[PDB]
């Protein structure tokens, strides 16, 4: 019974229990962010190819 | 509007509101003096009497050029907003 002398909890549980969760990258901010900011840059800027100023105050010629 | 309009160098602006642009009208009794005043350039003239009573001959008409329509576009201004 040399085996239950031996940490009854294995290597694989503390391997699943310290690293639980899969970590957040950090580039993941700036990937996702600049991806929406993207957007936010070609609707509003007056200087982006589709810009949707001409869409919504449409003009006076 | 109006096929006859009566306005013209009688009760005008004698002087510009803000300071962006200077204007000022030297008016006498036939004709007016204007310099208007714009930064770099600036432009002077004699208006006639006879030119601000031309000018609403024709009518300039305004009209919104819009990607789809007017009504949509006031649609989509406020969904934006």
């Amino acid at each position: 019974d040399r085996v239950l002398s031996l940490p009854a909890v294995s290597k694989n549980q503390v391997l699943e229990n310290v690293f639980h969760t899969a970590p957040k990258a950090p580039v993941e901010h700036l990937e996702k962010m600049v991806s929406a900011n993207s957007k936010v840059y070609d609707a509003l800027n007056l200087q982006s190819k589709r810009v949707l100023i001409w869409q919504v105050k449409p003009a006076l010629f | 509007l109006t096929t006859f309009t009566f306005s013209g160098l009688q009760d005008a602006p004698v002087a510009a509101l803000s300071g962006s642009i200077k204007l000022n009208v030297a008016a006498k009794a036939g004709k007016a003096e204007v310099t208007v005043a714009a930064g770099a350039a600036k432009a002077a003239t004699q208006v006639s009497a006879a030119a601000l009573r031309k000018l609403s001959g024709s009518k300039i008409s305004l009209a919104e050029v819009a990607r789809i329509s007017v009504l949509h576009s006031s649609i989509q201004n406020y969904l934006l907003s």
